[PDB]
């Protein structure tokens, strides 16, 4: 938006895990699902580091999602690399798509799978 | 008036020196105006089952041991000529150069059912013009011949000095089994035979120390003015472009300029093909890339050069432009200034790795300076290039590097430790046909012990 320097640093927080400076944040009208250059989203940099209550806040604050990453994948095909149980439930709650894929072709079960996390990967076989 | 198309043609020239007919002819007619935005946005492509040769010169060293910086320009000229009129009847793409090897592929733009075929016959008639060069220059040095079969993702990498290449396993394979090749003789695998039908001399040609043979035989100008002199920058330097523009040929002797390798040491562990060709971890591998060049946009950053990109190398030197010794300038500071380069750049992979999810890519990098030879090669082509000492030395050096970590010549060592730099000895290393030497690394105990 006009002086984009909001989301930069709700990235830079994102990545962080700083909750209180998320809050301050959006507060004050920070675009919720503004990116940085690769096309990574708050979201993102959350599903990273671990920080499920600011992905609470973000969702909270409307955040995207299915936003895709330049790969292509989405916060939730990057939790589905990593294993944050909890992150994945709870993108699950918030209406993640299931069968998309990223630029590899690949859906995020396939990830879990390649991660050896049987847990994420009957996480989403009980979906449809 | 017509000097613009004199103009056009001079870039004709200049693409076709760059790309080949296929892909060349499909950018002249501009199919979408990003990819011409860009040469002033690419396309890249995996094939399966192509040709793959490499040709290295056997003991160039003595063959380059003490020239007047020219003759082995020429006569290295004459050999690829001749051997770019052996391609041009066997119909197979000459890709690039490196230093005392030279390559080729067959039917990566369109395949062709007997590609191999001409191939292995390119390489025949490789020999007979090695041999005919030894026996008329009488100059005692034949080339080892190292040939594989398999799928390369091929397209163009980096914006700078960006040259159309080849990249997957196979060429690694093939690089392999020319440093594993015997001199004289082309060194297959299966998986040239498996198509082959026995029509040649074939040996079961293995190491003597997986199914591997040899074979022995049997108004609107300006435009189109930036445009092609950006590309004529993009392809060789300004001073050699004045050099030549006034003449034939060039060749110099700069008996002082480092050299500097840098390679991705983790990517092929990342590189897995699941995915429909890789051809995305590329376009990483571009992004990076891109930024490496990009690096040289300072105006700190005027003496440096980036030589070219092997495979996925990333080759600068300096000491080449500058003719000028300034009394207001240290003749020594350009190898500071390089060295400041190359710890930027190792800041700038660490931001890349920043923003790439979950995984690092580390590279190791080499050090080198000393005397060495410039020259450019085609004429209705062109190539820029470097040799001596110095170039395969840091090769050898830094194939032989730790990721993070600046392996450094010993004397280049020596002159840099009165520079203020911090190192600490990683060993002495054997060299070929320099025996052990010792090398030093900069980064001070940056591991936790």
């Amino acid at each position: 938006h006009h002086g984009s320097d909001l989301g930069k640093k709700l990235l830079e927080a994102a990545r962080a895990g700083q909750d209180d400076e998320v809050r301050i944040l959006m507060a004050n009208g920070a675009d919720v699902n503004a990116t940085d250059d690769y096309g990574h989203t708050p979201l993102h940099l959350a599903a990273w580091f671990g920080h499920l209550e600011i992905v609470e806040v973000l969702l909270k604050a409307g955040a995207d999602v299915n936003a895709a990453d330049w790969l292509g994948d989405t916060p939730l095909h990057l939790a589905a690399r990593i294993g944050h149980l909890e992150i994945v439930e709870v993108l699950l709650k918030h209406g993640a798509d299931v069968n998309a894929q990223d630029k590899f072709g690949k859906t995020p079960f396939d990830l879990a799978i390649d991660n050896g996390n049987e847990d994420i990967a009957e996480v989403l076989q009980k979906a449809a | 008036g017509k000097d613009l198309e004199v103009e056009k043609a001079l870039k004709e020239r200049m693409i076709h020196s760059v790309m080949p007919r296929i892909i060349a002819d499909d950018l002249m007619k501009q199919g979408d105006e990003e990819s011409e935005n860009s040469v002033k946005p690419f396309k890249m492509q995996q094939i399966e089952e192509v040709s793959i040769l490499f040709a290295d010169i056997v003991g160039f060293t003595k063959m380059s041991a003490n020239k007047s910086a020219h003759a082995l320009v020429g006569l290295l000229n004459d050999l690829f000529g001749r051997f770019d009129r052996l391609c041009e009847e066997t119909k197979c793409e000459k890709i690039s150069t490196l230093g005392d090897c030279y390559y080729c592929v067959a039917g990566c733009p369109e395949p062709r059912a007997d590609h191999a075929y001409c191939c292995i016959e390119m390489g025949l008639g490789m020999i007979r013009a090695i041999e005919q060069f030894c026996q008329e220059k009488k100059e005692m040095v034949n080339m080892r011949v190292g040939v594989h079969t398999g799928t390369v993702l091929c397209g163009i990498l980096g914006m700078r000095r960006f040259k159309f290449d080849v990249w997957s396993n196979d060429v690694n394979l093939a690089n392999l089994m020319e440093q594993l090749g015997v001199a004289g003789k082309v060194h297959i695998s299966e998986a040239t035979a498996k198509y082959l039908d026995d029509r040649y001399e074939m040996e079961d040609g293995k190491v003597t120390e997986l199914k591997t043979y040899l074979i022995a035989g049997q108004t609107k100008i300006q435009s189109m003015r930036d445009q092609a002199d950006w590309l004529l920058r993009n392809i060789i330097p300004y001073h050699v472009a004045e050099q030549l523009k006034v003449s034939q040929t060039y060749s110099k002797n700069h008996d002082s300029g480092g050299v500097i390798f840098a390679s991705i040491v983790n990517f092929s562990e990342f590189y897995e093909e699941n995915y429909e060709g890789g051809k995305e971890c590329y376009r990483v591998l571009n992004e990076l890339i891109g930024d490496f060049d990009e690096l040289l946009s300072k105006p700190d950053y005027s003496s440096i050069e980036k030589i070219k990109t092997i495979g996925a190398t990333y080759m600068a030197a300096s000491g080449l432009n500058a003719t000028q010794c300034r009394d207001g300038s240290h003749p020594q500071e350009h190898l500071q200034i390089l060295f400041e380069f190359a710890k930027e750049m190792m800041r700038v992979v660490d931001d890349f790795n920043n923003n790439m999810l979950w995984f690092n890519f580390k590279l190791r990098v080499g050090f080198n300076h000393g005397p060495l030879t410039a020259g450019v090669i085609g004429t209705t082509k062109l190539l820029y290039d470097i040799w001596g000492d110095t170039v395969n030395i840091a090769s050898r050096m830094d194939t032989t590097g730790v990721e993070c970590r600046i392996q450094v010549s010993e004397e280049s060592y020596r002159v840099l430790s009165k520079m203020g730099y911090e190192f600490d000895y990683r060993g002495t290393v054997n060299v070929k046909g320099k025996g052990q030497m010792k090398t030093y690394l900069y980064p001070k105990c940056t591991d936790s012990g």
